[PDB]
């Protein structure tokens, strides 16, 4: 499989640098320009500039020039983004791009793809906090027709982004992970929960995978009816 | 620098309707012009290159038209898992740059929640906080009123609410709402209610429980 993974979200004061990496896998590395293309709150996107893996030449947009910078380690076929003098717009999903070439339109290579999973940087001053994870546990008054749901309240993180998977990837269908919501206190919450049925609560084993990168945090946590 | 205007910003469609989406290029960039879907939480993706040309693996309902400076993007029967925000992006010339994006919604016929309610955890208890959260399952329209009763006063001021994007498979909404109080707070009432209120039930749904029980 070609796949572009990139490193985990960050939280960077104003005025600091922040240097994202995008490690290319299942294909040839240096035969093909990795991009970056950011986004911020708005969703709109922003070509932010290239690096040519085989020569190392470089070419952004004018709006990042002198603030910039692209390099690569053909060794370990990773490519990095770093932004320095962050500013508070700076904010935002930072993605990396695999394009073949810039002179054939009629192409499929020579367009954007694949594309990174994406990484969140957030400018602000504030510490990184890691989520407590408390199970919603399946019980008589979550319990309607044969269905049962049950899940995870991921509390008191900053900044986001949280992920939850639940049984390692295995459990994906009638799962819901909300948007997270910002609490007075400047952290946000969120809650997975997943629909199953009722009948094999006693059989099937639960277990939500949060994963909060910024503070390094990675919770498995089980739930199970309340005896 | 090449501007990219799509048309329009937003729309709301019916799973097998026909649907078209138009980006209008500052100055003629030929063929040199792409989509991209971008589904929620994910990258964005290829779906048209080269103005016309499909790319591979992708469902052939995707179709793209036009050269110079209008472009089209087809679906020719929408389906609920194409909701997402497709961009149109031009490399005629460097900077590339990307359509403001099309945000694509689907219609669907009423559907009542299903509603579930939790009290706090032990381990949270312990903390010194009790969340009792409220789920709506799977509804449609997104309109939903969600009310705390605590020992049948009607609460405000201290929940939140969330709500999901529309499900890739059925296109409902889920929502959470979610009443936090101090261990000290909610160890001093009995009754916790979530009332909904829901165009698809024909009266208001409560879900309650009793602390401790
Ligand atoms: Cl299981
Ligand atoms: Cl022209
Ligand atoms: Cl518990």
């Amino acid at each position: 499989e070609v796949q572009l993974v990139q490193s985990g979200a960050e939280v960077k004061k104003p005025g600091a640098s922040v240097k994202v990496s995008c490690k290319a896998s299942g294909y040839t590395f240096t035969g093909y320009y990795m991009h970056w293309v950011r986004q911020a709150p708005g969703q709109g996107l922003e070509w932010m500039g290239w690096i040519n893996p085989n020569s190392g030449g470089t070419n952004y947009a004018q709006k990042f020039q002198g603030r910039v910078t692209m390099t690569r380690d053909t060794s370990i076929t990773t490519g990095y983004m770093e932004l320095s003098s962050l500013r508070s717009d700076d904010t935002a999903l930072y993605y990396c791009a695999r394009v073949g070439a810039h002179d054939y339109y009629d192409s499929s290579d020579n367009w954007f793809d694949p594309w990174g999973q994406g990484t969140l940087v957030t400018v602000f001053s504030a510490s990184t906090k890691g989520p407590s994870v408390f199970p919603l546990a399946p019980s008589s008054k979550s319990t309607s027709g044969g269905t049962a749901a049950l899940g995870c309240l991921v509390k008191d993180y900053f900044p986001e982004p949280v992920t939850v998977s639940w049984n390692s990837g295995a459990l994906t269908s009638g799962v819901h992970t909300f948007p997270a919501v910002l609490q007075s206190s400047g952290l946000y919450s969120l809650s997975s929960v997943v629909t199953v049925p009722s009948s094999s609560l006693g059989t099937q084993t639960y277990i939500c995978n949060v994963n909060h990168k910024p503070s390094n945090t990675k919770v498995d946590k089980k739930v199970e009816p309340k005896s | 620098d090449i501007q990219m205007t799509q048309s329009p910003s937003s729309v709301s469609a019916s799973v097998g309707d026909r649907l078209t989406i138009t980006c209008r290029a500052s100055q003629g960039i030929s063929s040199w012009l792409a989509w991209y879907q971008q589904k929620p939480g994910k990258a964005p993706k290829l779906l048209i290159y080269a103005a016309s040309s499909l790319q591979s693996g992708v469902p052939s309902r995707f179709s793209g038209s036009g050269s110079g400076t209008d472009f089209t993007l087809t679906i020719s029967s929408l389906q609920p898992e194409d909701f997402a925000t497709y961009y149109c992006q031009q490399a005629n010339s460097f900077p590339w740059t990307f359509g403001q994006g099309t945000k694509v919604e689907i219609k669907r016929t009423v559907a009542a929640p299903s509603v579930f309610i939790f009290p706090p955890s032990d381990e949270q208890l312990k903390s010194g906080t009790a969340s009792v959260v409220c789920l709506l399952n799977n509804f449609y329209p997104r309109e939903a009123k969600v009310q705390w009763k605590v020992d049948n006063a009607l609460q405000s001021g201290n929940s939140q609410e969330s709500v999901t994007e529309q499900d890739s498979k059925d296109s409902t909404y889920s929502l959470s709402s979610t009443l936090t109080l101090s261990k000290a707070d909610y160890e001093k009432h009995k009754v916790y209610a979530c009332e909904v209120t829901h165009q698809g039930l024909s009266s208001p749904v409560t879900k309650s429980f009793n602390r401790g029980e």
